[PDB]
């Protein structure tokens, strides 16, 4: 338990309504590399996502890329709920389009 | 076990020549080493070897090693008594103290004394009831027997002369037991000396 | 341009039943390998990642690496022991090399211990790090008993990464000079105020990673320009996202220069208010 | 500067407290203690990096090891077992270009249901041949222990107060004098060959020494013969004329 997880949610296309799009949760700067990460659909968990390999910066922390393929509503709240040794309540960052 | 000897056991006569054999699996290997382990005491480290060397010396000791095909060999050359031991062959895992090391079970060497100068007699010695079988050759064998005791044999070494000669004992409590007697569970020469 | 190949290495010992050690590498930013824990052979990413080498030097290469792997495992939870430290333990190595114009190369091999450095490798040696504990000139004595491992990381580091490096470089040449157009536009986050306005200029989708984002009062560099973090795309291009705290309506209006390599030249320029 | 280990031999109680001394007066800061049952390899029960550090080999041994000076390693068995029988040999290792193993002298551990049984020997001498003395010019003396257990013992010849080595011979192992019988009392011999000069000119004095291994004064004794402790028993002879 030394660094705290920097969590960003994000986007690959300007999203419009209706339209496939990719949503992007990206997690840095943490340690020890123990870390559990969700992409939520309004409250509850996406089953497909899938993510990138474990890296490490020049500062010797972790970060990986968790990311779905999804379409948007003016309907739905997105979400990223992160868990870590770092802190004792789940966090969750909203999508903000 | 990944190390294995051979052979198990062997006799040789003194100032011949002999070569021992060891054979393992361990890996990683890093080295592997001989060790001379006396009757009762403790071993003692002859040679170290790695793959960056073949070959390794120290006085009539010569081991090498083929890493390749996995393989060690320990020279003996022009023997002596003092050689009679368990070779003991031990392999390491690690070039540092942070490996294991693996044993074999040795090999039994037993060197016997070269007798130029044979002259068989079974003697009769006095306390205040012992018989003294001695000088015979290495061809010759001791055994065993009920309230009579006789000793395996056993070389003598007379340093000042150069002079070297086997022996065994016999001894009862019963009443009649006699040295022309003694001696007959065993296969004794056909031409040793019986005085008084 | 240059591309440094650095691989990762990321061992975890929560308990001295239960760990792990996964890898990677990395030429420039592009990812070429991966190692998991549970296989037993290295996973090339790009058709191109077995560089120049035979698939027999491919092959006795992944060889000393499983043997690594294994030996790596043991002596830790062994040094464990000696140096009494206690789990979890987490270890990362980074070493690599870097080949220079005209013919020259330098490398490295750096090794950290719970995310703080703690030794390296340096011409034919061990060497702890300015500052590390006590214990580690312990452990640095026991690895440098290990004549062999030395010779053999020398030997991969002075020799072995230039020559795999100048092959990938030649093998992955078409990939390692694709362009990738962005896509740019603005939009208003939220209130820094009242009664302030903020100014949010997005650029997506671009590759290579080297970029310039700036917000412009025509050829005025109008600096407070917080530009964020350069983001992965799954599809290994970049996105980036810069902000501007301001006064409404001073601007508007105002632009945004995007400056990168493809684009040519004639970059993009945005003024507010287009959404 | 070498390596020891105390006892040499040990005769001991089922139930009863064992503590083999180990000790390295080299610079050394690694340890071994190896346990080696007759015929077998050398299996490996504790090891020690250093100072504080006891690590085992094996998941089986009931012995504890302790390092809290550098040159001191002892193994410890809380209540002895017939199990617990074997020779155990200690032993430590440097490097300054290999690795290098430094064994000790050993300990032999008998371990018994109660010693009430244990008995130390009887040494007598026997006098060189006259026929051998005329027929070879030499002269052998006959060293004879007999009638003790367990069969830990080191025999030795003593020539004008001064122990020799040359022209001695001692049986490798002692034999049983009642075979086939698990309790059996043991015998051995030796002998010591000389010049015809030097057995019959009556100046020469000749001794014989048998060291025994038995009791401490901590075990209970209780019998009408003398207790059987560690000790030693001799006999001699003198050089004879005619
Ligand atoms: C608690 C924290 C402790 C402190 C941290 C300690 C720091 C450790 C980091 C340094 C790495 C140590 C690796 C140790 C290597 C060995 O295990 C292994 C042992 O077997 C060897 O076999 C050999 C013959 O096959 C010889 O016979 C030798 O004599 C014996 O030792 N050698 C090796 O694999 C040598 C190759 C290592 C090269 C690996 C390079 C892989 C690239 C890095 C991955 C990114």
């Amino acid at each position: 338990i030394q660094r705290t997880p920097k969590i960003q949610v994000y986007s690959r296309h300007p999203a419009e309504n209706g339209k496939s799009n990719f949503l992007n949760c990206y997690v840095s700067g943490f340690h020890p590399s123990d870390i559990e990460v969700d992409l939520l659909k309004n409250g509850e968990r996406i089953e497909k996502v899938e993510h990138s390999d474990l890296s490490f910066s020049k500062d010797w922390s972790f970060y990986l890329l968790y990311y779905t393929e999804f379409t948007p509503t003016e309907k739905d709240e997105y979400a990223c709920r992160v868990n870590h040794v770092t802190l004792s309540q789940p966090k969750i960052v909203k999508w903000d389009r | 076990n990944q190390v294995e000897q051979s052979p198990q056991s062997l006799i040789i006569l003194e100032g011949k020549n002999c070569t021992l054999q060891c054979n393992y699996t361990v890996s990683p290997f890093s080295n592997l080493r001989w060790y001379k382990q006396d009757t009762g005491r403790g071993p003692v480290s002859l040679t170290i070897m790695t793959f960056s060397e073949n070959t390794k010396s120290n006085g009539r000791y010569t081991a090498t090693l083929d890493a390749d095909t996995k393989q060690s060999s320990l020279h003996i050359t022009a023997s002596q008594l003092s050689d009679s031991a368990s070779y003991i062959c031990v392999v390491s895992d690690r070039g540092s103290t942070l490996g294991r090391l693996y044993f074999g079970r040795g090999t039994q060497l037993t060197v016997w004394p070269d007798i130029q100068n044979p002259d068989p007699a079974v003697y009769q010695l006095r306390d205040s009831s012992v018989c003294l079988f001695t000088d015979f050759d290495s061809q010759t064998n001791v055994s065993q027997s009920s309230d009579v005791y006789i000793t395996d044999k056993c070389v003598l070494d007379m340093r000042s002369m150069d002079f070297k000669s086997n022996s065994a004992v016999a001894w009862s409590n019963k009443s009649d037991f006699a040295c022309a007697n003694a001696f007959n569970n065993s296969i004794i020469p056909e031409d040793t000396f019986f005085p008084s | 341009r240059l591309f440094p190949l650095r691989c990762l290495q990321i061992s975890s010992f929560a308990n001295s039943s239960w760990t792990r050690t996964d890898g990677l590498a990395w030429l420039g930013e592009l990812q070429t390998h991966s190692w998991s824990n549970d296989s037993d052979t290295v996973r090339s990413l790009k058709p191109w990642s077995q560089g120049t080498f035979s698939d027999q030097q491919w092959e006795t290469l992944q060889h000393i690496f499983r043997v690594y792997r294994s030996s790596f495992t043991r002596d830790v939870k062994e040094f464990a022991k000696m140096l009494r430290l206690s789990y979890p333990l987490e270890l990362q190595v980074s070493a690599g090399c870097e080949v220079h114009p005209g013919n020259a190369s330098n490398n490295f091999f750096h090794v950290a211990f719970q995310g703080k450095d703690i030794l390296s490798f340096q011409g034919t040696s061990w060497e702890p790090t300015q500052e590390a504990p006590l214990w580690v000139n312990l452990a640095i004595q026991v690895l440098n008993q290990d004549k062999w491992t030395r010779e053999t990381v020398q030997w991969l580091l002075n020799g072995t990464c230039p020559q795999f490096v100048s092959g990938l470089l030649e093998s992955g040449k078409s990939e390692l000079k694709k362009q990738v157009k962005p896509k740019a536009w603005l939009s208003r986050g939220p209130s820094p105020g009242p009664g302030r306005l903020l100014l949010v200029c997005h650029v997506s989708g671009f590759y290579p990673k080297p970029v310039w984002v700036k917000w412009m009062r025509g050829e005025q560099e109008q600096q407070g320009t917080q530009p964020g973090d350069i983001l992965p795309n799954a599809d290994e291009t970049w996105y980036l996202r810069a902000t501007l705290d301001v006064v409404a309506g001073e601007a508007a209006g105002l632009s945004c220069r995007v400056k990168h390599s493809s684009l040519e030249g004639q970059d993009i320029v945005l003024y507010w208010h287009h959404h | 500067a070498d390596i020891y280990q105390t006892p040499r031999y040990l005769v001991i109680g089922t139930g009863k407290k064992i503590t083999l001394e180990c000790s390295q007066t080299m610079g050394h800061d690694k340890m071994y203690w190896y346990q080696q049952d007759p015929g077998m390899e050398l299996h490996l029960i504790h090891y020690s990096y250093g100072v504080n550090s006891t690590e085992k080999g094996d998941l089986s041994s009931e012995s504890t090891v302790s390092r809290i000076r550098t040159e001191h390693f002892p193994l410890t068995l809380e209540s002895a077992r017939p199990s617990h029988t074997s020779q155990y040999l200690c032993a430590s290792s440097e490097f300054g270009t290999q690795e290098t193993q430094y064994f000790g002298p050993g300990t032999r551990l008998l371990v018994l249901e109660d010693l009430k049984n244990v008995f130390p020997p009887e040494v007598a001498v026997f006098e060189p041949s006259e026929a051998e003395i005329s027929h070879t010019q030499k002269a052998t003396l006959v060293c004879l222990a007999t009638g003790f257990y367990p069969d830990h013992v080191e025999l030795s010849w003593w020539v004008n107060g001064k122990e020799v080595h040359s022209g001695v011979c001692t049986d490798p192992q002692p034999l049983k004098e009642q075979p086939a019988l698990n309790d059996s009392r043991y015998a051995l011999s030796s002998r010591l060959r000389v010049s015809a000069t030097f057995w019959q000119n009556p100046r020469n004095h000749f001794r014989c020494q048998v060291q025994f291994y038995g009791l401490s004064e901590n075990d209970e004794w209780t019998q009408d013969r003398a207790k059987p402790v560690t000790q030693i028993v001799s006999a001699e002879a003198w050089g004879r004329a005619d």
